[PDB]
RNA sequence: UAAACGAUGUCGACUUGGAGGUUGUGCCCUUGAGGCGUGGCUUCCGGAGCUAACGCGUUAAGUCGACCGCCUGGGGAGUACGGCCGCAAGGUUAAAACUCAAAUGAAUUGACGGGGGCCCGCACAAGCGGUGGAGCAUGUGGUUUAAUUCGAUGCAACGCGAAGAACCUUACCUGGUCUUGACAUCCACGGAAGUUUUCAGAGAUGAGAAUGUGCCUUCGGGAACCGUGAGACAGGUGCUGCAUGGCUGUCGUCAGCUCGUGUUGUGAAAUGUUGGGUUAAGUCCCGCAACGAGCGCAACCCUUAUCCUUUGUUGCCAGCGGUCCGGCCGGGAACUCAAAGGAGACUGCCAGUGAUAAACUGGAGGAAGGUGGGGAUGACGUCAAGUCAUCAUGGCCCUUACGACCAGGGCUACACACGUGCUACAAUGGCGCAUACAAAGAGAAGCGACCUCGCGAGAGCAAGCGGACCUCAUAAAGUGCGUCGUAGUCCGGAUUGGAGUCUGCAACUCGACUCCAUGAAGUCGGAAUCGCUAGUAAUCGUGGAUCAGAAUGCCACGGUGAAUACGU
């Protein structure tokens, strides 16, 4: 068998628990618009590769067509409601 | 040698040589002139039994020691004695390099 | 299909080209079709000649054909005089002053466009093709060559179904880049069907 | 009467072993077995020997002797007839005609073998993105027409040949025309060809009008060409790809395929080519009657990563000078870069596992770690796979003709069934503005700059460039701000109109694109299925081929750039 892709941590803050994050709500090798994404929505709100993948997965897929302003800020909403 | 010094990198060269000179500890045993073979001694008749068969197929002299499970057929001259206790069959090969070192006298 | 042509992917390697000219792409059609038609006018008139290779260069607006054979007699002739008739005729289908030279190639039934036209020569003659390639297969082997295939194709023998055997003998390692694969093919007109040969020739490595 | 069988008559003798079981018994352990004998029965290996082989092998199918029974190709047939026997029931004894050239035993190879395992693989598991819904592009079958040319037609046909259809194209057809022919050679006659012409026709051509009549002219005629005359002949995208060559796809970059010599076997043949592991690998170690070899696998070839050396332009600008501040110029040759050559990666080392080995697990150094990465490379053979239409070709076919030229119009016609796509179906967004960073390519009837006109197809002028010198070409995505707020919409572009813009004799058939103008169908689509394990999927742009003109297709380049793997 063959361990799990090892990613760089996030250099924006040296931490490798929200590369991953960003890099699946990511869409079509976009991954600059993915900031404009998800930083908006943290830095504004103030095995382990089974579970943690599976269920954080669950919290982007839901955000495609549900008809508001934008889905940039509602997953905003959606992860304070989860917060 | 000289083609790890030419041709080939050094690197492949020696593995490619360190997996083949596990074999010339049977062949460099033989190229004093090719072979040409005279006669067969052998220590364990019944262990060997193969090199006893093509020997006597050329119709060469076979020196064999047999105790109980080897057989006097295949052999011309046996020696009946032990084929372990390394002391005797040691003794034997002393024997035999020396009777062959002093037979040209 | 299924092989690659040994000659040509060896091209970058030991396989030297027979085409050795630089032109423009203004040109290059042209002097591609112009090396076409005086090799197309030279294998033709000297099909009885041994013609191993027909190598084209054009130095400065004058070709310089050299011929591979391994009769220079027959392509020399007497003094030169065949040459020159043949020059004439490259100097005016090409449109420039060229020259042919002319090489020995030793060792004949060691050709692959030799041996692939020997059989070929002596394949129509109505003469049974298991002895006559083995002539190929036996020859080479005294010769050098350690490693040669001699291939032959559809309708051997007057039959309505197509057959191949190629009777390998040596080593021939075509996955090797290195091997210096010399390799040329022929087809026999003959009466019945078309039947093609192929035959290499492994001259050693590098 | 039974396959009443060990398919093995009875009796005796002799001839190596090993492993048992059952039942006595002697010596010694005077414990019960025990240790050592010694009988009888019996099961199984195997030696010599024997056997066709399988096998048998001291319980012989060995080596012999005594006596008995029996056999004499398969079928007819253990049948008919007779006899004997039997309660009929049937048994026993036991033919022949006729027919066949075999029937048969044992073993060898390899074939269904629907009684197996093992291993590997985006094959499944996980994850990602999708196609089947719609509109167009293209292709395939089906409808009509003169033709909608032909072939391809499961995986291995269906954005295929065709990498590019206004005529030509194009192989099809309507009409006109020519019959040694449009195309090739040979014979003869003339005229040079060529150039300028008209007239009838659509042209192929025909009827005419002028110039020329050129180099030898060794005086002919050649040197060329054109027209004509009879003939040979030409010509054919005509037909068979199961006649083929050649070339291609196919299983499948799957790992097997065989040979020399040996050995075994009377022999066909087996061995090699086997177990354990191991590898991506018939990759390799260990024990093995086999050693080896060949094609096989890897590697050698190309590309990529680190570094170095050389050269320093049209390329670069670390240092200096001032700068028409722009490497712009001196100048520097540092650096990127450019293209040549080398070094570097080799389980090399270390630890551990593993038989110590192969190998593996990690680590170290190293730019690169375990064939570092990606290409090229496809074994014997598999599909009578496809191509006679790229070409060649056997046979066959028409030679005032499916031949040939010309004009035209077909080839793109729809009423559909389905691939392959692109467009998308939008609020990770769309529109407006400033708006940065690519690589890779091409350019001479060409890329074509600046400027101007121009709403633009663009047009006019026209520098440079046959190019690390100029153009193609501002790369978008991306960033900043604003805006559009679910509106079948600012999306989306089909469809349709006016005009264009270019290419060419000529675009409506049947070109592209644009200015302006439409503005519908499409808000994610059914079971099902496809691709994918890293710079990878997924986007966005870039160039190129073919190409007068004609890319949703192909090829190549780059930018941004993912997530998953418990296992068979």
């Amino acid at each position: 068998v063959i361990g799990q892709r090892k990613i760089l941590p996030d250099p924006k803050f040296g931490s490798e628990l929200l590369a991953k994050f960003v890099n699946i709500l990511m869409v079509d090798g976009k991954k600059s618009t993915a900031e404009s994404i998800v930083y908006s929505a943290l830095e504004t709100l103030a095995r382990p590769v089974r579970r943690n993948a599976l269920a954080m997965r669950w919290i982007v897929e839901a955000a495609r067509k549900r008809g508001d302003k934008s889905m940039a800020l509602r997953l905003a909403n959606e992860l304070s409601d989860a917060a | 040698q000289d083609g790890t010094f030419d041709k080939l990198t050094k690197k492949e060269a020696l593995m490619r040589t360190r997996e083949l000179e596990k074999l010339e500890n049977s062949l460099g045993g033989i190229k004093d002139m090719g072979g040409l073979p005279d006669a067969l001694f052998v220590i364990d008749a019944d262990h060997e039994h193969i090199a006893i068969k093509e020997a006597n197929n050329l119709g060469i002299p076979v020196f064999a020691i047999v105790d109980t499970n080897s057989d006097p057929d295949g052999v011309d001259f046996v020696i009946p004695g032990n084929d372990d206790a390394i002391r005797a069959v040691t003794l034997y090969l002393g024997a035999v390099a020396a009777t062959v070192r002093e037979g040209r006298s | 299909g299924q092989k690659v042509h040994p000659n040509g992917i060896r091209l970058g390697i030991v396989k030297p080209w027979n085409s050795t000219w630089f032109a423009n792409t203004k040109e290059f059609a042209d002097n591609l079709d112009s090396d076409f038609k005086v090799r197309q006018y030279l294998t033709k008139e000297l099909a009885k000649a041994s013609v191993s290779r027909i190598v084209i260069e054009r130095p400065a607006k004058s070709i310089r054909v050299t011929i591979h054979t391994a009769r220079p007699g027959i392509v020399i002739g007497k003094k030169g005089e065949d040459v020159e008739k043949l020059r004439k005729v490259v100097a005016d289908i090409a449109g420039v002053p060229a020259q042919i030279n002319i090489a020995e190639v030793r060792k004949p039934e060691l050709d692959a466009k030799l041996v692939a036209d020997s059989i070929t020569s002596q394949l129509e003659r109505r003469v049974m093709f298991r002895r006559a390639m083995k002539r190929a297969v036996q020859n080479a082997m005294r010769l050098g060559a350690k490693g040669i295939k001699v291939e032959v194709s559809g309708r051997l023998g007057g039959a309505e179904i197509a057959r191949t055997e190629w009777y390998r003998e040596g080593r021939v390692p075509l996955h090797t880049l290195r091997a210096d694969i010399d390799y040329n093919t022929s087809e026999a007109h003959t009466t019945y069907g078309v039947i093609g040969v192929k035959v290499w020739i492994f001259k050693g490595e590098i």
